[PDB]
């Protein structure tokens, strides 16, 4: 399981998860690195609207992932780098500096 | 400012009073909610008299600030209370389990009821989950069992409340704010905020005056005052004054937004839960002058029960902590003071012979063998004749 | 260290306490653990007195050190008992099947009520695969049923009870670690934790041991004495002594985080469940110098039932191995105590008749032809004329 | 690009670079060896904290240079020596040995 911060993270960056991403494009990078499984990827797999396999890729990931890591290094891989760029940012101002993520990386998006 | 609304009708709160504020208050329930964002599970209590008004500023203090949710806290789950029974303390969890519950699956609903509480509590932090910095309003708390299991769930939560002690069997830290009664400049502009014949002549600013004074400040009741104006006349408002000071509450009482038409009905409540042998003390205490600070000894006359006579402190400072009946004021010397509100309600309620017998009692003990000193004047009933004689 | 947050929240840990903080016990509750991880099905028993303090303790030592969860037990289960019915042993065990379940198919979850006993317990070990490496904290257990149960299942335990007799029934693993009195030099940590006054004073001093004594170490009802205290000071902490002695428990009774305002509501239950010719024993205790090393034929003298005065020591023994009700001690000569606490309990609680009543029984035994030696002196002994006069 | 070496060596050595250390120092050193661009220095030579010039220097940084040299070279030449010191011990451990951790504990 993950914790509230590292889903307070997939929450906050989520009018951004909703304008570009697709569950599908990182089933297959997932079902991989050993994350997921067969019945996992069917069930975000065959969704007749986007937000629903978000919703459920969401859902599934918070539970099955020992951290945020195959999540970065995968919006990385998709040309969608600007958003694996913002959760790395989030996750930084959050260990080594403290205080910062309320003024610098949550504000911005009142 | 529209998502707020979505969020704050969903989450079962009562729209904020407009007309009329009271800021400090509702600027001091923001305040001290906004320093609480990384600690989790953490107790706001707002304690105050029966009809204090505590209820209405939780509802402006979630109204005025956008920031308490969306920004400070996610979501809003305000839950109305009033548990007297055993089963009371689940069922607020029940009803606390479906809220935080999906639109979806509410047609699923369960017989949550027959199952047992280590179910619905693991239950609710197992769906909780789903919400983070969840914060919780629970308006009208009177048992204590919630706050034992709320901590055990690792809540964090607002708390309207008429008592305090609570606390005490909670540990996890609390913090407080007090809904006083309202001072004499504030009553002023409630008044003038609802529109009342503005204050102007002499007979009638002194007449205007005596209508405060009953009330106490207490918000509630200094609406069900205001409410019984129909001819919008001072002259009324006199009236309405000189008929309290013997009907009492139950002829000014009236429909409001208020839960209680009465406060005598209000307050009953907060007479049943008191300690039954503490209940008999409180009882006898009908006997002093109202709104007069007045020494323990002086008391200790019509109290019921060696130099252990601090036994008659021991139950004032319970009564005034439990529903702030009473209040006690340290220094110069240890006096309480019986509300004129506090005092009515008593009166009307209770028997008068008993106060009969009472006030003997406080006589002979007074006999014995701003700045009152009764310690060398003890007996002094002529003191508060006017009072007594009332007697 | 935010998993285990995780794992204690959803294994109903109730959170440690960090004011007070026992040490050596914890360190030792750890220890007997670890070396038994390998070892499967055991019984760790926190054995101690009413409100002494155990059920903290398990709350800590599975809080402090984070190898207990993760390390040497994958997943935790804490689970209230207190269970007096014959239903009860059933019942906790469906409320142990669904924590073990999933949280998905707890809204699908069947009828246990058709669920037979064969069927809840293997129903329960055909789901306990899914969790090899799981303890349960049994906290209250007041029965054997349960014991029996687990020995059939083959299961691990930390267990937090007040009788330590229960054990008998199994025949498997079982270490103990008894929760004492808290030590003189311990309690003033404890009162410098909740910024009790510090000692000045001979005087104040005086009172420092007095309470103690009294309080006879334990936790809860220094608790509640700390809830009495609010003005904090040594005066206040000599006026509460004075009104326990003149009301015993119910003058300290309050408000705490124990489920109970006075010790001696839950005394009560360690003295219903006692053998009814046990309970007899103990109810003659009253007369008896408390907090006092007494020999056995001084006891035989009040206690109910020729050579055969040993049953009188049995009692004694049985008496002292039920909640710690009693207390003995093997050297110089068997002997043993009614700790000042039990005793204020009994005074309190026994016939104001019977009081007067066993004392008269002493007395006609109390005739015949701290290294105290009534040995050859037992007939014209009155050491304890001061307490003798209490009654 | 980097690697998850070179790469894994600018994040084992993060405590240290953001108790002493400033991108506005190096920026002109890359735009000159480089690595960088108008934008770029641009990008991370105007930022409120300096977390935030440090966080874009390491993410611009990773992606720009074909090797983790022209950033040992720097700062040496710095007075911060005690930080280019510590990067080439960590590639030496590596780029002179065959063997390290494995999937393990
Ligand atoms: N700021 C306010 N503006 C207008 N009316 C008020 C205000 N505060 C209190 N009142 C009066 O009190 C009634 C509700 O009182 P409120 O619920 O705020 O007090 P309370 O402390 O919650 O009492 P309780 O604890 O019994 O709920 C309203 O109907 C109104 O008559
Ligand atoms: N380490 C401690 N710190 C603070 N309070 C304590 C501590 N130990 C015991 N107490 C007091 O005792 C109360 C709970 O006692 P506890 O449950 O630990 O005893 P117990 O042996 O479980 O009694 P029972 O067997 O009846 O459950 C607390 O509310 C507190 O007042
Ligand atoms: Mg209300
Ligand atoms: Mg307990």
């Amino acid at each position: 399981m993950l914790c509230e911060i590292e889903c307070r993270a997939l929450s906050t960056a989520h009018t951004r998860l909703i304008h570009d991403f697709e569950p599908r494009d990182a089933l297959t990078y997932l079902e991989g690195k050993n994350i997921f499984t067969e019945d996992h990827s069917e069930l975000i797999s065959k969704m007749s609207t986007r937000l629903e396999r978000i919703a459920n890729f969401l859902r599934i990931y918070r539970r099955q992932a020992s951290e945020l890591g195959p999540l970065i290094d995968f919006f990385n891989y998709n040309n969608q780098s600007h958003l694996a760029d913002f959760l790395e940012d989030y996750i930084d101002f959050a260990i080594n500096e403290p205080d910062l993520l309320r003024p610098v990386v949550i504000a911005p998006q009142f | 400012r529209q998502m707020l609304d979505r969020k704050l009708l969903l989450g079962n709160v009562p729209k904020q009073m407009t007309c009329y504020i009271r800021e400090y208050h509702v600027d001091r329930v923001i305040k001290k909610l906004d320093e609480m964002c990384d600690l989790d599970s953490f107790f706001l209590f707002l304690h105050g008299r029966a009809g204090s008004g505590k209820s209405v500023i939780a509802s402006q203090a979630l109204s005025k600030s956008d920031q308490l949710i969306g920004i400070n806290y996610d979501s809003i789950v305000w839950l109305k209370d009033s548990g007297t029974a055993p089963k009371s303390t689940f069922d607020l969890f029940t009803d606390i389990l479906l809220m935080l519950k999906s639109e979806d699956d509410l047609l699923n609903f369960p017989s949550v009821e027959h199952v047992t509480s280590v179910v619905l509590k693991r239950m609710i932090c197992n769906a909780l989950i789903d919400r983070p910095n969840t914060l919780f309003v629970f308006d009208d708390v009177v048992q204590e069992e919630t706050i034992r299991w709320a901590q055990e769930l690792r809540l964090r939560c607002l708390v309207t409340t008429r008592d305090v002690e609570i606390s005490n069997a909670a540990s996890q830290t609390c913090e407080f704010i007090e809904v006083t009664s309202l001072e004499i400049d504030e009553c002023y502009d409630f008044l003038e905020a609802y529109g009342m014949p503005m204050p102007v002549g002499e007979k009638e600013e002194d007449v205007l005056n005596k209508t405060i004074e009953l009330s106490s400040g207490n918000p509630a009741t200094l609406m069900m005052f205001f409410k019984s104006c129909e001819p919008k006349t001072f002259e009324k408002m006199a009236q309405l004054n000189n008929k309290l000071e013997s009907r009492g509450l139950v002829g000014v009482e009236c429909i409001t937004p208020y839960s209680y038409k009465s406060l005598a009905m209000a307050l009953q409540r907060c007479v049943e839960v008191l300690s039954d042998e503490d209940r008999s003390a409180l009882a006898f205490a009908v006997v002093m002058p109202p709104g007069v600070d007045i020494p323990v000894k002086l008391w200790s006359c019509v109290i019921p029960v060696e130099q252990l006579d601090d036994e008659v402190a021991d139950r004032l400072k319970r009564l005034s902590k439990r529903g702030a009946l009473l209040s006690g004021k340290r220094m110069p010397v240890l006096t309480f003071k019986i509300d004129h509100i506090i005092h009515m309600f008593l009166k009307h309620v209770v028997d008068a012979q008993t106060i009969a017998n009472g006030i003997s009692i406080l006589e002979q003990r007074l006999l014995e063998i701003t700045v009152i000193r009764p310690e060398d004047f003890p007996k002094f009933m002529q003191l508060h004749q006017k009072f007594y004689d009332s007697l």
